[PDB]
RNA sequence: UUGACCUCAAAUCAGGUAGGAGUACCCGCUGAACUUAAGCAUAUCAAUAAGCGGAGGAAAAGAAACCAACCGGGAUUGCCUUAGUAACGGCGAGUGAAGCGGCAAAAGCUCAAAUUUGAAAUCUGGUACCUUCGGUGCCCGAGUUGUAAUUUGGAGAGGGCA
RNA sequence: UCUUUGUAAAGUGCCUUCGAAGAGUCGAGUUGUUUGGGAAUGCAGCUCUAAGUGGGUGGUAAAUUCCAUCUAAAGCUAAAU
C-alpha cells in the first residue's frame, strides 16, 4: 500500500530517487520494444535471442483439440485409481481380476514411460502409448489396448 | 393484347402451343375485364359449355 | 401459377425478348422522375416473393441511383494526410447502390417502411429499383397481423438503419467463419473484443 | 524501452482504452437481480419447473467426446420414440431440436428413457376443472441430472494377444500417411497391367 | 463405415451402432420437380440463346470443345460452371441437331 | 356520340402520416490526425474522435446456405475461458480473433414458389345501429397483373382406408 | 352463462402420387477498403454472370475424384446484454 511504497521515504528529497543528473524523462529509450534492431540490440540479443525472424512454418487455424494430448507416466498412473481401492489393488495382484484405468476419462491422452510400475497387472485404457511405456506395461503383467 | 409489362403473357402463346389449347390474343384488356365483371383481366379461358 | 414461369423467364436477362424489354423500359424509366410511383410492380413475382401483396397500403416507387463509385467530396482533390489515405479517387462506397435506393425513397416517403427493393434495370451511368413501400398507418396494414410487426415503432427507417436485404448484406450479418468480425454488428463485436473487463475480485 | 532480463510483456492498450473499460461492481447487484427474476419467472408459471428438459448429448471435439452435456432439444426421432407429438413436447415442458439427428444408439437409448422417465414423473393438468394443488420444483435438470455412461468393470481379467499395442499405432498411423501412394501404384499396376 | 476403435487411423473412432436416420427432406432442395423442368424446357424455347451463349456454341461446334470451355470459364465463374454450361450445351447441340 | 380501362394530374377534397428535441447506451455511413515506430512513407493510433442519418427501453443479432471432422454438436446474445494463442505486420513497432468447454437466458416461427375454381370464400372507406382500443347491416371501392384458408422443408400437399 | 359456442376445427397410423423452396443472384475477374483471415476475411464499384442429385461451406491457389454438413439470394420474434 502507499504509506509502504519507498516514494514516501521520497519526501524531501529533490529528485525523488530518479538522479539529478539523468532528470528522470517520460520516454528516453523510446516506447515498448522500441529500437529492437538499433540501439537495444545488445539486451535483445543477449537476454532475448532468436527474438526476430520467420521459423517454420504457418498454420492456419489452429485448434488445440486437435493438439490436445495431456501426458500420463506410468509411475503417475497408478493415481487415478481411487485411494480407498488403491490398497487392495496393489495387494492380491491377481490376472483375473486386474484394474482397467479410464486415463482418457481422467483426462490424459497419451501413456509416457518414466518407469517403476510394480508387478502387478493393470489393464490400461488410453488414446496413444509409447514404445517403452507398453514394454513396462507387459513387464509388469497387465495389458494396454486402445480406446477413442 | 396490350398487358402491361408484357411478360405477364409473354409465354402465354408458347405455353397454349405446347400444350395444344387454342388461343386469341384478343384486342384490349378492358374487354376481358368487362366480360369478368372486374376492371381488367389480362386473360380469359373457358374450361367447359353447355350442350 | 404464372409467377414460376414469370421468374425463370425473368432470369434470362440476356435473351433478345428481355433486352428489348430492359431497352424500351429503362428509356421511359429515364423521362421520368428520379422518384416516382410505379402503378403496379414491372415484376410482379419478384415483388410477390419479397413479400408484396396486392392490396392496398402497398407502395411500388421506382428509383433511380447514379452508379459508379463514390468520389470522396475533399476541395481540388486534396486529403491532408499520410500517402494510405491521398486517395480521393477510385473509393468505393460501403452500402450498396440498392441501399442507397432505399434511403432516398425512405426519405421522400418518410410515411411509410421500406420493406425491401429489387433490381428491375441498369444502364451506363443509371441503376433502376423498384421499393416496396408498406404504409404502417393504413387501416388493411395495420390489421392483418402477418403484416401488423412493421407498424411497430421499432421498425421506423429500417433502411436507415441497415435493416433490409440489403443492409443485412451490406454490413456482412451472415453465418460463418467468413464474418467472424461481423456477426452481431461490427461495432458491437468491436466493443466487445475491445473492453477491458474488469471484476470485483480481479482474474 | 526494454532493459534487464524481463519477458516482453504484451499489453494491448496503445488504444484509448480508458472510455471502453467495464468495471463489474454490478456483480453482487445482477445476481440479486437475476435471483428475483427466477423468483417471479417461478411465481409466473407456477407450478411449472422453471426450465425445460434437456437431452444429454455427447461433446463433439476429440477433447470432449469423454463427457456428455444437455445439449438443446430432444430431436423429433426421439419425440415420436417416446409416443409424444413435437408440439405437444413444447407445450408440456420438453426441449425440442429439430436440427438434431440421432446417429448413436446409446445416445438415444438415453435421451428416450429420459423422455419415459420424465412423462411417468410430471403431471398434467387438465384445461378444464379444478387443478390438482401441485408444488412447484424449480429444477428440472437437477430432477433428472445428467449422468455419465458407466463403461465397464472396475476390474476384469488380462485378455493377453500379444499384439504389441504400439506397433498397431505405427501400422495404422502408416497406413494412413501411405493410403494414396499404396493404391496409386496399384492402380498404375492395374492399368498397365 | 464402422469406426476401427482406435485414436488415429483411417476410421479413428469409438466403436458405436448407428442409426442411419430417416432422410431430411433437405439436401433434395436441388432436385428438379416435374413441373420445375416443365418450365425451364419451356423457357430456353421462348427465351432462347444468350449471346455469349450463341458464341460458346458457334466455338463448341466450329472450334473444338476444349477451347470452348477456356472461354466458358472466362465467360462464366469457374471451372464446374464452364464444364456444366459446356456438357449442356453439348446436348443442346444434339438435341437440336436431331430431328 | 357515349361509356370504360391504363397512366398522369389537381382539390383549403375525407381521413391520416413524416419532420424537430434528446442522444448515456444502440444501428449504419463517412472519417481524420496528434501519437507509436526513438526518423518516416506501409503499419499504429483506428475500421477511433469529429460529421451525417435512424430508433428503443433497450437496440442490434436471431432461429444455420453454422461449427466441426467428433461416440459429433445445434437460433441469437452476454460472462469466464480459448488467448495475448492460430494468424497479421517495413514479420519492425505493434495488431490479433474464432470453434470446442462452464454458466446466465432460453422461444420459436412467417411468407413466395400449388387452382377454392362447385361460385374473392379477402380487405379499407362511407353510412345506420350498438354493448365502441371495436362489432353488425347495407353501399361504394380496392382486388383476379391474385386478396383469404391451406404448406414453409423440422416438412408438407393430394388420393383413398379404417 | 350459453338460442353466443360443432353445414367446426386440430392432432394421430398407414400405403400411394408428388414434393414447387427466393437471379444482375451466387460465383468469377479487377479495383478500393477492411479483417487475424494469410493466391485475397467481409463489403462495395465496374465487367462477366449461372445451375438444379444444384449450390454454399470444409481457413494454400489449381485440376481429378469422394465424403461431411447446411439450404443463400424474402421476413418476424421475449430474456439474459
Amino acid at each position: 500500500p502507499s504509506r509502504f511504497t519507498k516514494t514516501r521515504k521520497h519526501r524531501g528529497h529533490v529528485s525523488a530517487g530518479k538522479g539529478r543528473i539523468g532528470k528522470h524523462r517520460k520516454h528516453p529509450g523510446g516506447r515498448g520494444m522500441a529500437g529492437g534492431q538499433h540501439h537495444h540490440r545488445i539486451n535483445m540479443d543477449k537476454y532475448h535471442p532468436g527474438y526476430f525472424g520467420k521459423v517454420g512454418m504457418r498454420y492456419f487455424h489452429k485448434q488445440q483439440a486437435h493438439f490436445w494430448k495431456p501426458v500420463l507416466n506410468l509411475d503417475k498412473l497408478w493415481t487415478l485409481i481411487p485411494e480407498d481401492k488403491r490398497d487392495q489393488y496393489l495387494k492380491s495382484a491377481s490376472k483375473e481380476t486386474a484394474p482397467v484405468i479410464d486415463t482418457l476419462a481422467a483426462g490424459y491422452g497419451k501413456i509416457l514411460g518414466k518407469g517403476r510400475i510394480p508387478n502387478v497387472p493393470v489393464i490400461v485404457k488410453a488414446r496413444f502409448v509409447s514404445k517403452l511405456a507398453e514394454e513396462k506395461i507387459r513387464a509388469a503383467g497387465g495389458v494396454v489396448e486402445l480406446i477413442a | 393484347n396490350d398487358v402491361d409489362p408484357i411478360e405477364l403473357v409473354v409465354f402465354l402463346p408458347a405455353l397454349c402451343k405446347k400444350m395444344g389449347v387454342p388461343y386469341a390474343i384478343v384486342k384490349g384488356k378492358a374487354r376481358l375485364g368487362t366480360l369478368v365483371n372486374q376492371k381488367t383481366s389480362a386473360v380469359a379461358a373457358l374450361t367447359e359449355v353447355r350442350a | 401459377g404464372a409467377y414460376k414461369y414469370l421468374e425463370e423467364l425473368q432470369r434470362k436477362k440476356q435473351s433478345d425478348v428481355l433486352r428489348f424489354l430492359q431497352r424500351v423500359r429503362v428509356w421511359e424509366y429515364r423521362q421520368k422522375n428520379v422518384i416516382h410511383r410505379a402503378a403496379r410492380p414491372t415484376r410482379p413475382d419478384k415483388a410477390r416473393r419479397l413479400g408484396y401483396k396486392a392490396k392496398q397500403g402497398f407502395v411500388i416507387y421506382r428509383v433511380r441511383v447514379r452508379r459508379g463509385n463514390r468520389k470522396r467530396p475533399v476541395p481540388k482533390g486534396a486529403t491532408y494526410g499520410k500517402p494510405t489515405n491521398q486517395g480521393v479517387n477510385e473509393l468505393k462506397y460501403q452500402r450498396s447502390l440498392r441501399a442507397t435506393a432505399e434511403e432516398r425513397v425512405g426519405r421522400r416517403a418518410a410515411n411509410l417502411r421500406v420493406l425491401n427493393s429489387y433490381w428491375v434495370n441498369q444502364d451506363s451511368t443509371y441503376k433502376y429499383f423498384e421499393v416496396i413501400l408498406v404504409d404502417p398507418q393504413h387501416k388493411a396494414i395495420r390489421r392483418d397481423a402477418r403484416y401488423n410487426w412493421i407498424c411497430d415503432p421499432v421498425h421506423k427507417h429500417r433502411e436507415a438503419r441497415g435493416l433490409t436485404a440489403t443492409g443485412k448484406k451490406s454490413r456482412g450479418i451472415n453465418k460463418g467463419h467468413k464474418f467472424n468480425n461481423t456477426k452481431a454488428g461490427r461495432r458491437k463485436t468491436w466493443k466487445r473484443q475491445n473492453t477491458l473487463s474488469l471484476w470485483r475480485y480481479r482474474k | 524501452a526494454i532493459s534487464k532480463n524481463l519477458p516482453i510483456l504484451k499489453n494491448h492498450f496503445r488504444k484509448h482504452w480508458q472510455e471502453r473499460v467495464k468495471v463489474h461492481f454490478d456483480q453482487a447487484g445482477k445476481k440479486v437481480s437475476r435471483r428475483n427474476a427466477r423468483a417471479t419467472r417461478a411465481a409466473k408459471i407456477a407450478p411449472r419447473p422453471l426450465d425445460l428438459l434437456r437431452p444429454v448429448v455427447r461433446a463433439p471435439t476429440v477433447k470432449y467426446n469423454r463427457k456428455v452435456r444437455a445439449g438443446r432439444g430432444f430431436t423429433l426421432a426421439e419425440v415420436k420414440a417416446a409416443g409424444l407429438t413435437a408440439a405437444y413436447a413444447r407445450t408440456i415442458g420438453i426441449a425440442v431440436d429439430h436440427r438434431r439427428q440421432n446417429r448413436n444408439q446409446e445416445i438415444f437409448d438415453a435421451n428416450v428413457q429420459r423422455l419415459k422417465e420424465y412423462q411417468s414423473k410430471i403431471i398434467v393438468f387438465p384445461r378444464n376443472g379444478k387443478a390438482p394443488e401441485a408444488e412447484q420444483v424449480l429444477s428440472a435438470a437437477a430432477t433428472f441430472p445428467i449422468a455419465q455412461p458407466a463403461t465397464d468393470v472396475e476390474a476384469r481379467a488380462v485378455q493377453d494377444n500379444g499384439e504389441s499395442a504400439f506397433r498397431t499405432l505405427r501400422l495404422a498411423r502408416s497406413e494412413k500417411k501411405f493410403r494414396g501412394i499404396r493404391e496409386k501404384r496399384a492402380r498404375e499396376k492395374a492399368e498397365a497391367e | 463405415t464402422v469406426k476401427t476403435g482406435i485414436a488415429i487411423g483411417l476410421n479413428k473412432g469409438k466403436k458405436v451402432t448407428s442409426m442411419t436416420p430417416a432422410p431430411k427432406i433437405s439436401y433434395k432442395k436441388g432436385a428438379a420437380s416435374n413441373r420445375t423442368k416443365f418450365v425451364r424446357s419451356l423457357v430456353r424455347e421462348i427465351a432462347g440463346l444468350s449471346p455469349y451463349e450463341r458464341r460458346l456454341i458457334d466455338l463448341i461446334r466450329n472450334s473444338g470443345e476444349k477451347r470452348a470451355r477456356k472461354v466458358a470459364k472466362k465467360r462464366l465463374g469457374s471451372f464446374t460452371r464452364a464444364k456444366a454450361k459446356v456438357e449442356e450445351m453439348n446436348n443442346i447441340i444434339a438435341a437440336s441437331r436431331r430431328h
